[PDB]
């Protein structure tokens, strides 16, 4: 997903090639992003 | 304390907004006329890369001029940009304009101007300066705001003109009240203008120099 | 557009306002995985060497970007030139288990060994500031240590990284009205 | 389709360009500041990594 | 046939009019993408290379044909003997930047390096001849550029090669009525 | 397509091997080799 | 165009080439590679070729970079014989096809 282009699969598996994540229970800066204000604010003539 | 009457004029790729709007007077029409008419034969053409913002300094107004103090603009005026060149290469045009004019001090200067779109305005006369609301008008008085915005259509006895020996629309600015600026006003007031042609529209292409 | 610029809300006006067109953009070379995911030279100690992101230089592309985020997270991968065997020992590991090659030891093949190595932190993520003494950073902010004969190379490569918080990232400051350089030129 | 974000040394115009702040004027302004700051747009987009020195 | 020559539509005339019967061809040899896709030798210098195809003879078969043709557009793989590791930067790239290993930099491996690398110019197409200073072609027409301690050897191969408007190619001018040669023979 | 002849799959993917090509909104030659007329013009005899 | 009359021989190539930074004398034999047409006088007085703008690049800045160049060559030399006129001035009308234009200069103002 970063800077990897093989398509056949790894030979090892997903536990030993990477640590794996637990759970308990572009996020912020992409919401952020969408959220910018892009329009006008006045009244627009023409 | 400042204002939400606020507009943004786009005339081309240029745009133009205020804070203290007052809206805009439209004179006499709010469409043009017929563009296309018998004396061009088919042949006119619209020039929508005119169609913009340009700009020039008109006067300052200062507590010394008094009621009846007027600046005049003949339009079209001196252009060095595509709309100045148009007149060189074609014999007929015809546009009407978009004016918007800024009188900017502050809001504790006092005082009063008139501007006005005055068609055919061979000079005026001292007693006519109390009609000059007759012609599409807006003013600008410092408490309230700051610019004035005022459309006109094309005009003239003719459908179509020949700038270099005639000029159909003069701006005037008249000062109605003198300014003051009492201990925080502004010290004087630079007005300036900001001025679109609209519509315009040629026909008959003109010899190179060459 | 005009706003209220105390506010902090994004603005993002476009050409459209005067009527221009936004084009489409493709900005798979700014994604964090992809950008931070490539080798940067590091140089080493001549035996132990702790794997310490903080020794990449900060004027390098992965340095300049990994401290432009105030927490991170990623696995690794190294590359190393050594003499003799390798051992790599994990976060919290005696500094002397470096000498028990039941520890992940590597038998020297030329020309050099790369590694994939797991995160080991104890903590949930790292991060490269932190304001406990205020320059030194907590021990346990670490990926382990490696130690051979000699280490002559050590090259990092951060896997499936994580970003959090953004800081400052600053380009040259130039001394005359545009830093100038010599381009790659026919 | 793309320019460079580096300038160089050969290029003693700028090639992309001048942006131009002006004051068309003021009243009793004298003195205040007016701050600006820049952002990326829409469609602003940046390919190719590099790494040049540079800090 | 009889037509206007003045013209410049194509007149194709076949045997058929005397008689004979148009035979069968196979073109795959005059293929664009298959003729330029082979490796060519070009002198390297030794230690920055721009990659740049107009280095490559005009004599031979891929200058000849190349120059054949005013806008290109082609992927390229290279092969180098070099000494040390090689660095490559993409088009635009300061020249200082050949110093850094993040660059893809290919550690030596005997006996030489092949790499594949993408079109990388801001342009949509490149060309062989430009009319701007009118032999001086713009800086931005290069394929990046490449570093090591020493070059020794660099060959050019163009991968899905386009080629847009042909322009003359030339063959030997023979001083007797024809050019003879000693052709491979048993 | 050019000169390449394995039967086999390319290991890589397609966005690490080649750049991408993108769009926006033999060609010529061959549409003007194909319209040369091949003809005769006068009136055949025989 | 080249107008002198039926009378007169020699044969002249009209070419429209594409970054034309000068030309070698050999290459002249393939000139017929561009978008060409031929005048010559037992037939015609008008050669006409369109072209569509070519380049690396989508827009250009024509004040640095020209890219097409109009040439004409004597492929037969001229024969004015009895009847023919004397010489043929030749002469190009052209017009721009499709003219677009992108960012708006200041004046000189």
């Amino acid at each position: 997903s970063g800077n990897t282009g093989s398509i056949i699969n790894n030979y090892y598996m997903q536990q030993y090639q990477n640590s794996m994540d637990t759970q308990l229970g572009n996020d912020w800066f992409s919401k952020l992003a969408s959220s910018a204000f892009s329009g006008l604010f006045g009244a627009l003539l023409a | 304390l400042l204002e939400d009457r606020i507009l943004t004029t786009r005339n081309g790729h240029t745009t133009s907004t205020t804070q203290s709007s007052v809206g805009v007077t439209y004179g006499y029409a709010t469409a043009e006329d017929f563009v296309s008419g018998p004396n061009t034969s088919g042949l006119e053409t619209r020039v929508v890369q005119a169609e913009r913002f340009f700009k020039t300094h008109l006067f300052d107004w200062v507590t010394s001029d008094s009621f009846g103090r007027c600046h005049l603009l003949e339009l079209p005026t001196d252009h060095k940009g595509v709309y100045g060149s148009l007149t060189d290469s074609y014999a007929y045009m015809r546009n009407g304009w978009d004016v918007e004019v800024t009188a900017v001090g502050n809001q504790f200067n006092g005082g009063c101007l008139l501007v006005a779109m005055v068609p055919e305005l061979c000079s005026i006369q001292k007693r006519e300066l109390y009609q000059l609301t007759l012609f599409p008008h807006q003013f600008i008085n410092p408490r309230t705001n700051m610019t004035a915005h005022i459309t006109v259509p094309f005009v003239g006895v003719n459908r179509y003109d020949q700038y270099k020996v005639h000029k159909p629309w003069t701006l005037v600015v008249m000062v109605v009240a003198p300014l003051t600026v009492n201990t925080e006003g502004a010290p004087q007031i630079k007005v300036y203008a900001n001025i679109a042609p609209t519509n315009v529209h040629v026909a008959g292409e003109f010899p190179s120099k060459e | 557009t005009t706003s209220a610029g105390e506010s902090a809300d994004p603005v993002t006006t476009t050409v459209e306002n005067y009527g221009g067109e936004t084009q489409i953009q493709r900005r798979q070379h700014t994604d964090v995985s992809f950008i931070m995911d490539r080798f940067v030279k590091v140089t080493p100690q001549n035996q132990i060497n702790i794997l310490d992101l903080m020794q990449v230089p900060s004027h390098t592309l992965v340095g300049g970007l990994l401290r432009a985020s105030t927490y991170y997270f990623s696995d690794l991968e190294i590359a190393v030139k050594h003499e003799g065997d390798l051992t790599w020992v994990p976060n919290g590991a005696p500094e002397k288990a470096l000498d028990n090659t039941t520890n992940p030891t590597a038998y020297h093949k030329a020309p050099l060994t790369r590694l994939a190595l797991p995160y080991t932190a104890p903590h949930r993520v790292l991060a490269t500031v932190y304001n406990g003494e205020c320059r030194t950073l907590p021990t346990s902010f670490n990926y382990g240590a490696i130690k051979a004969t000699r280490v002559t190379e050590l090259l990092y490569r951060m896997k499936r990284a994580e970003t959090y918080c953004p800081r400052p990232l600053l380009a040259i400051h130039p001394t005359e009205a545009r830093h100038k350089q010599k381009i790659v030129a026919p | 389709d793309y320019t460079y974000t580096a300038s160089d040394v050969a290029e003693t115009t700028n090639v992309q360009g001048w942006v131009c702040l002006f004051q068309i004027t003021h009243g009793k302004a004298d003195g205040d500041a007016l701050v600006v700051l820049a952002s990326a747009g829409k469609d602003f987009e940046l390919r190719l990594p590099v790494d040049a020195r540079a800090e």
